[PDB]
RNA sequence: UUAGGCGGCCACAGCGGUGGGGUUGCCUCCCGUACCCAUCCCGAACACGGAAGAUAAGCCCACCAGCGUUCCGGGGAGUACUGGAGUGCGCGAGCCUCUGGGAAACCCGGUUCGCCGCCACC
RNA sequence: GUUUGACUGGGGCGGUACGCGCUCGAAAAGAUAUCGAGCGCGCCCUAUGGCUAUCUCAGCCGGGGACCCGGCGAAGAGUGCAAGAGCAAAAGAUAGCUUGACAGUGUUCUUCCCAACGAGGAACGCUGACGCGAAAGCGUGGUCUAGCGAACCAAUUAGCCUGCUUGAUGCGGGCAAUUGAUGACAGAAAAGCUACCCUAGGGAUAACAGAGUCGUCACUCGCAAGAGCACAUAUCGACCGAGUGGCUUGCUACCUCGAUGUCGGUUCCCUCCAUCCUGCCCGUGCAGAAGCGGGCAAGGGUGAGGUUGUUCGCCUAUUA
RNA sequence: UGAGGCGCCCAAAAUGAUCGGGACUCAAAUCCACCACCGAGACCUGUCCGUACCACUCAUACUGGUAAUCGAGUAGAUUGG
RNA sequence: ACAGCUGGUUCCAAUCGAAACAUGUCGAAGCAUGACCUCCGCCGAGGUAGUCUGUGAGGUAGAGCGACCGAUUGGUCCUGUCAAACUCCAAACUUACAGACGCCGUUUGACGCGGGGAUUCCGGUGCGCGGGGUAAGCCUGUGUACCAGGAGGGGAACAACCCAGAGAUAGGUUAAGGUCCCCAAGUGUGGAUUAAGUGUAAUCCUCUGAAGGUGG
């Protein structure tokens, strides 16, 4: 479906209608220090690895929306909940 | 049944009889009942909002207040205590 | 296959074509016979042949039993006989057969039959006074080709 | 009419004198109607409340009881159809009616009319309606100016019956003068 | 007022019906109970019709009846005309009899119990597998035919 | 209500038809576009301003039943169906009796060409 | 070293009735099963959402299958997609404007009738901020019922809490929530063979047999079209209809799994009749002889051989 | 010529036939009525037991009272011996 | 060793008395949570298994369709037929609430509430209504009573068909069913039919008897 890259609506921030732009969420790199990352390797040795042996699971037939919704005067973004769409183009 | 949905073999308590086809009247849409009154529960087929679920339909509650415009109706399914949010459009007074 | 299978009413009513595909042609060739261009007022004597239970017909005994009754009344009155006769019932019901043990058992289609109650007329004839006694005797071998008893009615006709 | 399956609208639908969708919004505010009508030569304002056997008139105004405090002129102009709103309004404090919504039934809500003028005039009778300034006429247009000039541009008077030459806006001023009085029989 | 008598046992009657004459005092075979006329209880006795004998007896019978089978509401004190007498609104069996016979009151109002424990029909009841009209000895019955049974089990 | 406004019930009110009604009164048709307002083009409509004419529309009043609808009488029908009971009948599908309820179609004769509430008004 | 699921008229194969929605089944409150009947959903849409203004649709007729004018027309149109339901000065069409498909937090119902259970859903509120409208009012997505996903972990959004004597920096831990999937859909990370097999049990579930059924099978009867050169009925006999048996087969899962040893044959005994011979009859398209058809009748008889394990059947010479 | 009642033909199975048997024919069959009987632990009645409740009582020890509206029971819960 | 699988688990009595179903489950030979049984405590005045009446809900039976819809005849308006997934109509009946009467509760404390303990989640039969199947002592629903867990009387025998719900003991009268003998009671009365031993068989896997025919 279609979408407009900027529309007025409700900015939690400023607390009042402003105009925003919707951007899709992009994956930001990890570390590879947080808590998990050390119990992967404190606890993986010989044999299998329990929950560490195993593999990436599938995938849903259609993803959710996954955007940021930035307040186009504070520059403070906001999520919402997504909805099932199989392709998302913005306008303009 | 085949499917558990709310409208699961309400074919003909939620059809109206040809004749109260058509939007109906705003009187009973905008009567006021008071706490205590006795009124009987049925859907509108033409009113669309402000039903209760069809399971209900022809239960006498008991008004116990209201929720914006709605009413707040005392039932008992079978012997289960149960309120029901329920629009004027769909109630009538008892007796 | 044997009438015993589906000559009782003892199951709902099957007659929806929108919901069941596949259902056999009927057998019966005419429902109405004789000079059908004449009307049956014009006639002194009316003879109807009585169902006594009521009961299920195939087409296919609805067409032996018509077919061996005008026929004789053919052989009878001729090719053109002032005689007309009328087969009342259609078929609607249609029949299965379950044709792999009960699993998914809901039989295929096979076949039609009319439903007749007890007391109804299957078949009505229009005779005149001379040909009374062979439309008796159409219907005595037209009863004799359907499950249950028949009583050979007599409508209008005091000439006895 | 064709069969028993046939649907005859309700009464007043047929008649084409009641907007059932309209109604039913209208009283969804709890409050009391100011039913604005209008004929080819009169005004009529009705405050009406919902009833048990059909709707209740508490207080109302015609343009024609409009002469009984001083008026000779015509009953289907601007001036006419504020002065009757306002008279409306007055009797409605009267009876004890504080606020009421607009219902303009059938007619439209062209800016600068006289349902709208109605409705000033109910509103400066002290009556509390829901309201927009920018769609009632100006000052001057109600008084009945508008017609002034348009007797200006004269050559045989606008009026037959000699109510005036030039007409009169000033009139109107008169007559709003004396509802505006504590004084008078409503 | 009609005089209930049950004639067919509680094994396998259903459950209302079985609820709906120990509503009506009764709760044992031979049992028997006097019914005002009304629409409410006229729904009752129509509801047990198959399991019971009714009808409206002669003045005579219920007097035979409450003579020898009446009881107190407590103990066994015997129920006579002295009984009667000096514990009811009456002076003896008959003021009674005719007092319930035209419903201006009833025996749990009197202080005796509201059955009648009535004996098992001398020389046998007519069967409890077919109504009045078919030889049998349920549902209603005329006050000949009533009293007949009612005197049996005297 | 000698013609009006807002309605409740939402065809007993619908469909169709006949007759009657209006000088400064009422509703209308009607006359007219400087204004407020209006038409994807039209003062047609919407809106505004108004009285030369008119009761032909509408509307209101009186009425007609052919179609549609409501209710009612008589007939169909205590039929069809049915809650309770049965050591009643039938090879059987099924039927009958007693008790308590009880249609629909259709025909014939009536009823129905709205009823009611609030306000205003020779 | 383990896993390789469940359902199932036994199991396997087939199928998914394994999560959802609609009509019917369902017996006029509610609830209600089967490998029950018809059939759908795992989306799509920035408008195909929202409001306001103006407006009325299928279809038919008349006048100049595109367009223009008039008439009839309560809805048969349209409303994204199943079905059922809703809707006409609209919930449909057109035009314009708009982003409420918004943030926070609840009430109630549903999910799960009654009657406890999560996610998900719906109706109805309060608060905040907005859109449209003269205003009442409408907008918590699409008229209503399908379009859905736990914990752990990660990424993401805004502010704040916190990390072992202490301060600073790095890098972590946490409160609230959004997105990523488990369709075996209230969530394990997961293929088969066993005739070399083993244990626990089950007649809770199959094979043979018994029992029930009798569609199938065998046999009979009613009707008698038709032909039999003429001739229904010497004889053959379609259709359709009604039955009997329990010899075939199928169905069911009632008995038996702490066992009732398979088929065929053989040997030995009793029986049934729907009769092949023998006795006695009737008809004949009965000259005779002999055929053919039918009736009574179960005393007796009904044998030997070739292939094949065969039952069956085919074949040979005898035979009443 | 119409209708009704009972019966007859249709009507064949395997160790020994059957309405339980005997056996029954103006019935010991069938249908319509009627008369008198037999026959449960049901119902009525005497006495006793248990249990529940009541009065008195420290008592759940006696004594008295009430039970038409108490007296069957697998799994299981409760309690005295 | 473990098993959700088979077997067994020892004295007496008194009160009450099920569930063989719903939701979830790698679950269907198991559990948990509900329903239902029981025990204890709290509460303190009503309760509602029956019926009647009033105010409502409902579209099954039936019926009908020139009332929709889709089927389904023929003739030159008429004439012949239908519907589990049709309805212009429309029951009996089921059901919400209330009042009335009845019954019940206020020392036997009902209704309601809190907590302890379960058992149970293979059911079956009759009757009514079903859906599948030619059918079945079939499969799968639903309501109810029964068996299970229910004696005693009858039914030849015979879990659920009839009578009947039962402390002990005793007298009496009946119930279902029966009265020629076996075996308690009639070789009962008035009348009629049957000649087949029809029949002497309520119900039923169990008791057959059909279409067709009969100057008996
Ligand atoms: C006591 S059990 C006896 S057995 O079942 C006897 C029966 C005779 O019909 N035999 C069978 O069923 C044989 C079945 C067979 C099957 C299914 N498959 C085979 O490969 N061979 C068989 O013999
Ligand atoms: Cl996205
Ligand atoms: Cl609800
Ligand atoms: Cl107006
Ligand atoms: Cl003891
Ligand atoms: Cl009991
Ligand atoms: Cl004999
Ligand atoms: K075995
Ligand atoms: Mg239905
Ligand atoms: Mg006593
Ligand atoms: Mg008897
Ligand atoms: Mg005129
Ligand atoms: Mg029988
Ligand atoms: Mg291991
Ligand atoms: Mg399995
Ligand atoms: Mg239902
Ligand atoms: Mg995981
Ligand atoms: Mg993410
Ligand atoms: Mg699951
Ligand atoms: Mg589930
Ligand atoms: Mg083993
Ligand atoms: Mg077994
Ligand atoms: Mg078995
Ligand atoms: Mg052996
Ligand atoms: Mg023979
Ligand atoms: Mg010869
Ligand atoms: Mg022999
Ligand atoms: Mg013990
Ligand atoms: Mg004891
Ligand atoms: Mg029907
Ligand atoms: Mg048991
Ligand atoms: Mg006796
Ligand atoms: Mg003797
Ligand atoms: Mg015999
Ligand atoms: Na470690
Ligand atoms: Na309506
Ligand atoms: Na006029
Ligand atoms: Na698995
Ligand atoms: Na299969
Ligand atoms: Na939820
Ligand atoms: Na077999
Ligand atoms: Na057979
Ligand atoms: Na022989
Ligand atoms: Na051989
Ligand atoms: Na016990
Ligand atoms: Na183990
Ligand atoms: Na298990
Ligand atoms: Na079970
Ligand atoms: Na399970
Ligand atoms: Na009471
Ligand atoms: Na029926
Ligand atoms: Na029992
Ligand atoms: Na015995
Ligand atoms: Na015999
Ligand atoms: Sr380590
Ligand atoms: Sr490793
Ligand atoms: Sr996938
Ligand atoms: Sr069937
Ligand atoms: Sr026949
Ligand atoms: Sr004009
Ligand atoms: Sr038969
Ligand atoms: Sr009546
Ligand atoms: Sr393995
Ligand atoms: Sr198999
Ligand atoms: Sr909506
Ligand atoms: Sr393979
Ligand atoms: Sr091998
Ligand atoms: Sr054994
Ligand atoms: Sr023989
Ligand atoms: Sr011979
Ligand atoms: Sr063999
Ligand atoms: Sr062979
Ligand atoms: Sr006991
Ligand atoms: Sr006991
Ligand atoms: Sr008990
Ligand atoms: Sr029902
Ligand atoms: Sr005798
Ligand atoms: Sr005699
Ligand atoms: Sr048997
Ligand atoms: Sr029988
Ligand atoms: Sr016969």
């Amino acid at each position: 479906m279609q979408m407009p890259r900027r529309f007025n609506t409700y900015c939690p921030h400023c607390n009042e209608h402003q105009e925003h732009e919707v951007e899709k969420v992009r994956s930001g790199r990890q570390t590879g220090m947080k808590w998990i990352d050390r119990q992967r390797e404190r606890n993986s040795g010989i044999g299998n690895d329990g929950k560490f042996s195993k593999v990436p699971g599938g995938d849903k037939p259609t993803k959710k929306t996954d955007l940021k919704y930035r307040c186009g005067e504070c520059g403070k973004a906001h999520l919402r909940e997504g909805w099932r769409a199989g392709r998302l183009e913005f306008q303009e | 049944p085949s499917s558990n949905g709310p409208l699961e073999g309400t074919r003909g308590k939620l059809k109206n009889k040809p004749r109260d086809r058509g939007t109906s009247p705003p009187q009973r849409a905008v009567e006021e009942f008071d706490d205590g009154e006795k009124v009987h529960l049925k859907i509108d087929p033409s009113v669309p909002n402000g039903r209760f679920h069809p399971r209900f339909d022809g239960q006498t509650g008991t008004v116990e207040g209201k929720q914006g415009d709605a009413y707040k109706v005392d039932i008992v399914d079978g012997g289960k205590e149960k309120t029901i949010i329920v629009t004027a459009a769909h109630l009538r007074r008892q007796e | 296959k044997p009438a015993s299978m589906y000559r009782d009413i003892d199951k709902p009513a099957y007659t929806r074509r929108e919901y069941i595909t596949g259902i056999p042609g009927s057998k019966i060739a005419q429902h109405k016979m004789g000079r059908k261009q004449k009307d049956a007022d014009d006639y002194p004597v009316q003879i109807s042949l009585i169902v006594e239970e009521t009961v299920q017909l195939r087409h296919g005994s609805l067409e032996a039993s018509r077919l061996s009754a005008n026929r004789h009344l053919i052989k009878e009155l001729g090719e053109e006989g002032d005689y007309k006769m009328t087969l009342r019932k259609f078929p609607h019901q249609v029949l299965r057969e379950n044709k792999d043990g009960m699993r998914a058992a809901f039989g295929k289609i096979v076949g039609t039959a009319a439903r007749v109650q007890a007391g109804e007329q299957l078949f009505t004839a229009y005779c005149n006074v001379e040909d009374a006694e062979h439309v008796k005797e159409a219907f005595r071998r037209a009863y004799n080709k359907i499950t249950p008893s028949c009583r050979i009615d007599s409508s209008p006709a005091g000439n006895a | 009419a064709t069969g028993p399956r046939y649907k005859v609208p309700m009464r007043r639908r047929r008649e084409a004198r009641t907007d059932y969708h309209q109604r039913l919004r209208l009283l969804k505010s709890g409050k009391p109607r100011l039913v604005a009508r209008k004929s080819n030569k009169h005004v009529r304002a009705q405050l009406v409340t919902l009833g048990p056997n059909g709707d209740d008139t508490l207080a109302s105004a015609h343009s024609s009881d409009l002469a009984e405090y001083g008026w000779e002129a015509p009953t289907g102009n601007m001036p006419s159809a504020y002065l009757t709103g306002l008279l409306a309004g007055l009797r409605a404090q009267e009876a004890g009616v504080e606020e009421a919504v607009l219902d303009i039934g059938l007619n439209s809500p062209t800016p600068g009319s006289k349902v709208f003028a109605i409705q000033e005039g109910a509103i400066d009778a002290g009556l509390d309606i829901p309201h927009n300034d920018d769609v009632l006429a100006d000052w001057q247009r109600t008084r009945g100016a508008h017609i002034a000039e348009y007797d200006e541009q004269l050559e045989e008077p606008l009026y037959s019956g000699d109510f005036d030459a030039a007409d009169l806006p000033e009139h109107f001023d008169e007559l709003r003068e004396t509802l505006l009085d504590g004084d008078i029989e409503l | 007022m009609h005089a209930l008598v049950q004639l067919r046992g509680e094994v396998n009657m259903h459950t209302d019906i079985q609820d709906t004459l120990e509503m009506l005092n009764i709760h044992h075979v031979n049992h028997c109970t006097l019914v005002p006329e009304t629409d409410a209880y006229r729904g009752m006795v129509a509801k047990v019709n198959d399991f019971v004998a009714f009808g409206e007896p002669s003045q005579e019978t219920l007097e035979t009846v409450l003579a020898t089978r009446a009881e107190p509401l407590e103990g066994d004190a015997d129920v006579d005309d002295e009984w009667v007498a000096e514990h009811t609104d009456y002076d003896d069996i008959s003021g009674l009899a005719f007092a319930l016979l035209s419903e201006e009151t009833t025996l749990r109002e009197q202080g005796l119990s509201p059955t009648l424990r009535l004996h098992p029909p001398r020389g046998g009841h007519d069967g409890v597998k077919h109504p009045v009209k078919e030889g049998g000895q349920l549902g209603k019955h005329d006050t000949e035919g009533i009293d007949d049974l009612l005197e049996a089990m005297r």
